């Protein structure tokens, strides 16, 4: 279903179009959304990684801002090459780069979400956002909690640990999607 | 569970009781979440003491995140320690032998406290003090 792909991909354009009206400032199309537990939440960017390409994740992460991924369908593009949408018309060949940029973001920390766009004739494209994993805590919580409660299609990842009550990636999915 | 079980939690955590809260460390997802409802009847963090668990399967940078927070500070401190004949004394051993791997990120001048024996105590000092 090319055509399936291509109207996939339409709608994710003019879903980041509406981002750039302005936050609050308009309505939105849905999205994945990502959340995953500390040992889910490592699985989690360890899962994001694999499901196009190895990408900078991990290491020691403030998750203190989301990612907005969007992914696009890459015919007629040999090369994988992901790009900025602020740092416009620049691309990236390497992902090591990529790597030493978004971790200076990340600790450099506004709650802005940074987006990104990447191209790869092997990825579909997509539109997740990757936010804090669940370990004060409880405003990582409320920023989770706030993406979570509106209609978007949430991932939730699991690996956890924590007792019945603990494991927090799941119990929430449940706890906003009854 | 799930939360009506989380009526009776709610209706004795309220009263002047010495609460003792733990979390379950990790997570695959994003990661390991943390308290919640300590913080929700006990605002000021002043009668509640809270343990982290299941901290044997976690990132050593995971245990000072979470044995050392500011973001989410209360008197008494929180206490990290793994729980899994003489058990007793096996399980003393191998929280004493533990930390070896890697004790930078939580032995001695590490702010953080661990291991069962100082719980202990200070679960002692608050009992009789409250």
């Amino acid at each position: 279903d090319d055509n399936m792909m291509f109207i996939t991909k339409k709608m994710i354009e003019i879903r980041n179009l509406l981002q750039k009206v302005g936050q609050g400032s308009t309505v939105t199309l849905p999205s994945i959304v990502v959340i995953g537990s500390q040992s889910s939440g490592k699985s989690s960017v360890l899962e994001a990684i694999v499901g196009h390409e190895f990408l900078p994740k991990g290491s020691n992460m403030i998750t203190r801002r989301p990612i907005e991924l969007t992914l696009v369908n890459d015919p007629e593009a040999k090369v994988d090459y992901g790009e900025f949408p602020d740092l416009g018309l620049a691309r990236v060949t390497d992902f090591s780069l990529i790597q030493k940029t978004l971790t200076e973001l990340n600790q450099s920390v506004t709650d802005d979400p940074i987006r990104l766009t990447i191209h790869s004739p092997n990825i579909p494209d997509l539109s997740l956002i990757d936010l804090p994993g669940y370990i004060l805590k409880r405003k990582i919580t409320e920023l989770c909690d706030k993406y979570i409660r509106g209609p978007n299609i949430i991932l939730a990842i699991s690996a956890a640990d924590t007792d019945l009550a603990n494991s927090t990636a799941l119990q929430a999915s449940r706890r906003v999607d009854p | 569970l799930k939360r009506k079980i989380t009526e009776l939690c709610d209706k004795y955590i309220r009263g002047p009781n010495i609460i003792l809260a733990i979390s379950a460390a990790d997570t695959d997802l994003a990661n390991s979440t943390a308290l919640q409802a300590s913080r929700r009847v006990d605002p000021r963090g002043e009668r509640t003491i809270g343990v982290i668990t299941k901290m044997d399967l976690v990132e050593p940078e995971k245990g000072a995140a979470i044995l050392s927070d500011r973001q989410y500070p209360l008197k008494l401190g929180y206490v990290g320690v793994i729980s899994k004949g003489n058990l007793l004394a096996s399980i003393n051993r191998n929280e004493k032998n533990y930390f070896g791997s890697h004790p930078t990120e939580f032995g001695p001048d590490s702010g953080v406290s661990t291991g069962v024996m100082t719980l202990r105590k200070k679960l002692l000092q608050v009992l009789e003090q409250q």
